[PDB]
């Protein structure tokens, strides 16, 4: 009786979840890790290309391609759901659209599908994993960061699409190892299976000594020189996941510094 | 020059205006300008306009008249005016001045539908107007934030939108936008409503054909575009590309018909829904009427050993192409005094030569080689007619020579009549000649770079003095030898009186 | 006695200078433009790499670095004299403080002097440039749009400046092909010839045909097979003139819509 009944949250919020108790969960998660507030545990986080798939997903137009119109809908929705602030909102929402538009190119539609899908994917996945991994390593925690850029597109996804969110799961998971299962149906690749072995053995160093590169090494396999270093606010190095994999620096730095430290001014304080 | 005084302008104001430097009028009035002159000698007046030669309001309007008049004035028509007036001493007069039109058309009322708790409608209202329009909203009454208003990015004041973020039953009404141009130029407000319904839904298609549609020619294709939803009740409109739809094709609505489909006739018919709600719903279809053209053969003599001509122990390819629709469906015979090959001649059908040409190699070239052969492209149960190309090879085969007969190197013209430029091939078989111009990278009669001809002649109908230069003719690679083509220059004079 | 008097104008401004009078000038260049009221001449336009020098130059410590807090003094003066609205300038303040910010590398003093001394050359350069640009070709004026990248260093500049305002007249006046003059003293190289005979090449070609690659052709010299092709506002083509010259697209196309779109609006119309 209780499940069946249909309650329905803010958008982009949840109704019935995790709460700030006081007890179980003493405080804000911002307010605790700000603080630094919180052990000193061993941390690898990451997040995916495209998260956002299904956040445009539905507004595109049979070319594959987004309105100007709708772009602006989009991001007229966008700010009155996660900033609902009464005085303010406009120089929000141009600013925004701003930042998200390929001024090199600026009329293609699906260019700005793209730029859209990267909004909703830096604002809820890679801006606040990178505050995670910025206060952990600040604050001396142990820290590994990763870019996963690669899937397998099964023939439901759009051709366009990158990494989604959770796309990651089978590779994590050795899927591809077994070949193609009843949940997880794309026709998996050689390559499929070489970058499987690789997350696992990266995923499992980590657990065997906290160090994603000890103690089996990366062993034509393209990880075998790649050592992936521990991320600090300063450098920011993260491990870009892919069949070119490489060590970066400062992943999407501007837009990601844009939600964490500007916007908050434009809050007035 | 004691009295010669220089010119000095003055611009004044007449016709119909309405309320400093500028001169506003409403759209469909009647503009008169008059610019008073002053200076001895008595100065010359002509009032001329300034535009940007490839865009928007831009006309070309040098009238000598110390009065501009235009009648039932345009949008276009709008822009800077300047009178200039001299007389010879000293520096001419000008005066500048802006006309500027004023108008406001009908308003365009559109709207849009849109975790998981809110439903949310965006409606978007667009006016063309000079000046900036306001925007009024109103649901009877005239709504206010108490809802959300505001001018979108990518917008010069055209447009406003109304966001329903909650949509609560009240909300059901019939929506009207009031567009205002503040009554300057005393031009009355216009407004446009809509009726928001739970019913209110964007247009949708169906089509009676698949994605891509192979047709032969002559056949009648009619098409059937259907609406599967829609409220209002969407339009539907077929359109084509590149260029119109017809002749011989005819649109009863939704329907289309084609009869007696020509070749020409082939590319993309798209059907399109649309009532203002959402986006328009787009069905297309790719028509493609079969055919095949320019059957061409080649002459390739031994490549590696770098030679030019058919010689004993040689490799020689005898290459095969045409042009076609459904390209990849061509299927090419080779027949030799008859039809046969394995050993020593040998089929290959994709080089590196143009698209999808089959071609057979003769190794070690042989008297027994010397022959007639033939290709035949055809498609697999088609009505269409069997295309060919017979290519006879013999000791007499030769590759070309190229030349200018006697001394019509440099042929001179008078301009207008009728000029016939010559080049002569030698070979067997004969190519046709390219003629191409040099001295500079331009067009020829045809409107394009090159021309096509057998009997090497290149006539001339009009020649006109533009066309006097330096031209080059060349043996094509095709229907014939596919070699280094052989050059020949001929100078072409197009006297002109003095 | 006229000349000799101090008459300070506002900053970035002029006090004695052209006027719109309505004659001369009809009206506002930026309205004349914007409604296309101005005769279809052949056009040739560009800016320097680093017109602003003398902007920074003056900020700079003895480490050749700009501080945080200078960094926002410029951009507060900056603001305070060319924005002079009394409500909002502080939103602009911080927005543009971040658009000129490099969050890679964001603690580098030297780093700041660059893009610091960018805002201005964008602003004061740049912008203006594109705005040309962009409205003659769109009223069918034939463009060609350039971006200086090179100059002859002297010892009197500092090592790390680039091309900056001015640095490319003896480039245009052919002065490396004399050698050094009183008036310009830098030693030129082989290359400085090479490229000052390239870019009279261009300037003239343009006066004899109206298109920089007629009628010489640009005869190791690196410009050999380098056509400049026409600008447009739908591809913005510019050539990039330095010793490893090439025809690019959108030059700063990020930074110039900031200042020619965003900035605009923020002034709440
Ligand atoms: C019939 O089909 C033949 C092809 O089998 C056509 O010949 C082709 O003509 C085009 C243009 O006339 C040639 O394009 C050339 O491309 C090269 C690229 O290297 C360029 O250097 C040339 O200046 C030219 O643009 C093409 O090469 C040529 N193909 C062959 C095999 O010769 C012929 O024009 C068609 N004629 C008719 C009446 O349909
Ligand atoms: C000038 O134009 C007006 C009307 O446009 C006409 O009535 C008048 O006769 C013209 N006179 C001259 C000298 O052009
Ligand atoms: C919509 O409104 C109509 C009233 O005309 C009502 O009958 C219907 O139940 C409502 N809901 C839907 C989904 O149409
Ligand atoms: C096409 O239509 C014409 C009359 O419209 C008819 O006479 C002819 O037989 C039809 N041909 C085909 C192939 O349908
Ligand atoms: C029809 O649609 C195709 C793409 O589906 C497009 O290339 C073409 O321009 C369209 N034609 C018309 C007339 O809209
Ligand atoms: C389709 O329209 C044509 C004329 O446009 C008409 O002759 C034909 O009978 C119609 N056929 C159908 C099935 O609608
Ligand atoms: C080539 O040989 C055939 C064999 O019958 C003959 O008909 C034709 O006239 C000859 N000449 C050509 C094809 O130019």
């Amino acid at each position: 009786e209780l499940v069946d009944q249909d309650i329905q949250p803010a958008r982009y919020h949840i109704a019935f979840g995790p709460v700030i108790d006081g007890d179980v969960i003493p405080d804000d998660p911002q307010i605790l890790m700000e603080q630094g507030e919180f052990l000193n545990y061993d941390i690898m986080l990451g997040v995916n290309q495209g998260e956002g798939l299904k956040f445009v997903e539905n507004i595109v137009d049979s070319d594959d391609g987004i309105s100007a119109s709708d772009f602006d809908f989009a991001v007229s929705n966008f700010v009155d759901n996660l900033y609902g602030y009464p005085e303010g909102k406009d120089v929000l929402r141009e600013t925004i659209k701003f930042m998200y538009t390929d001024w090199a190119d600026r009329h293609n539609p699906e260019t700005r599908r793209k730029t859209l899908l990267a909004l909703f994917t830096d604002h809820q996945w890679v801006a606040p994993a990178v505050a995670t991994a910025d206060l952990h390593s600040n604050f001396g925690s142990p820290t590994y960061f990763y870019a996963f850029y690669h899937h397998c597109q099964t023939d439901q996804v759009p051709a366009w699409a990158d990494a989604a969110h959770g796309d990651e799961v089978p590779y994590v998971l050795g899927i591809p190892m077994i070949g193609p299962t009843e949940l997880f149906p794309c026709n998996f690749s050689k390559n499929d299976v070489m970058l499987s072995a690789v997350v696992m053995t990266y995923w499992t160093n980590f657990a065997k000594t906290g160090d994603p590169n000890q103690p089996v090494p990366q062993d034509p396999n393209r990880f075998e020189e790649v050592a992936w270093t521990r991320y600090s606010q300063k450098d920011q190095l993260y491990l870009h996941i892919g069949l070119k994999p490489r060590v970066k620096e400062h992943y999407r730095a501007n837009k990601v510094n844009l939600w964490l430290e500007l916007v908050p001014h434009l809050h007035n304080l | 020059q004691g009295v010669y005084a220089p010119a000095q302008a003055q611009i004044i104001h007449a016709g119909q205006a309405c309320v400093e430097r500028v001169y506003t009028i409403r759209e469909g009035d009647t503009l008169v300008l008059q610019c008073l002159v002053t200076g001895h000698p008595r100065p010359q007046v002509r009032w001329t306009k300034t535009a940007g030669s490839a865009s928007d309001k831009f006309q070309e309007t040098s009238v000598l008249n110390e009065t501009l008049r235009i009648e039932k004035i345009q949008r276009l028509q709008g822009g800077r005016y300047y009178c200039k007036a001299e007389n010879g001493v000293g520096v001419p007069a000008i005066k500048s001045i802006r006309v500027d039109v004023q108008y406001l058309d009908e308003p365009v009322l559109t709207v849009h539908q849109t975790f998981y708790q809110e439903k949310t409608v965006f409606l978007r209202c667009t006016v063309n107007s000079n000046p900036p329009a306001r925007f009024i909203w109103k649901r009877g009454a005239e709504t206010l934030s108490h809802v959300d208003i505001y001018e979108p990015l990518y917008t010069q004041g055209e447009t406003k939108v109304l966001k329903l973020k909650n949509l609560r039953p009240q909300d059901y009404a019939s929506y009207t936008c009031q567009v205002s141009v503040r009554n300057v130029c005393s031009i009355p407000d216009k407004s446009i409503t809509f009726q928001l319904t739970n019913t209110t839904a964007p247009p949708a298609l169906k089509l009676s054909v698949n994605e891509t549609l192979v047709v032969n020619p002559g056949d009648n294709v009619t098409m059937q575009c259907s609406l599967t939803g829609g409220d209002p009740q969407p339009e539907v409109l077929w359109s084509h590309s590149p260029g119109p739809l017809p002749p011989n094709s005819l649109v009863q609505g939704g329907n289309l018909t084609i009869w007696r489909i020509r070749v020409e006739d082939s590319g993309y018919y798209n059907c399109t829904a649309i009532n203002n709600v959402g986006n328009p719903a787009k069905k297309t279809v790719n028509l493609l009427v079969r055919s095949m053209k320019n059957a061409t053969f080649q002459i390739t003599p031994d490549v590696i050993k770098e030679s030019e001509t058919i010689q004993l122990g040689q490799d020689l390819k005898l290459s095969c192409h045409v042009d076609a629709v459904p390209q990849e469906k061509v299927v090419y015979s080779w027949y030799k005094n008859g039809k046969p090959s394995d050993r020593l001649l040998i089929t290959r059908n994709d080089p590196e030569l143009p698209p999808v040409t089959c071609s057979l190699e003769i190794i070690d070239l042989r008297f027994s080689d010397y022959g007639t052969y033939l290709c035949v492209a055809t498609f697999q149960g088609a009505p269409i007619p069997d295309l060919s190309v017979e290519v006879n090879i013999s000791s007499e085969t030769v590759p070309p020579t190229i030349s200018v007969p006697k001394g019509q190197s440099t042929i001179t013209v008078r301009e207008g009549s009728r000029a016939e430029l010559q080049c002569e091939v030698r070979g067997k078989p004969k190519p046709p000649i390219i003629w191409s111009r040099v001295d500079k990278e331009t067009p020829m009669p045809s409107g394009t770079m090159t021309v096509e001809t057998y009997d090497g002649k290149l006539r001339l109908e009009s020649v006109s003095r533009d066309m006097s230069g330096t031209y080059k003719c060349q043996t094509a690679r095709y229907n014939g030898f596919n070699i280094r083509p052989r050059e020949a220059l001929v100078q072409l004079n197009v006297q002109f009186p003095p």
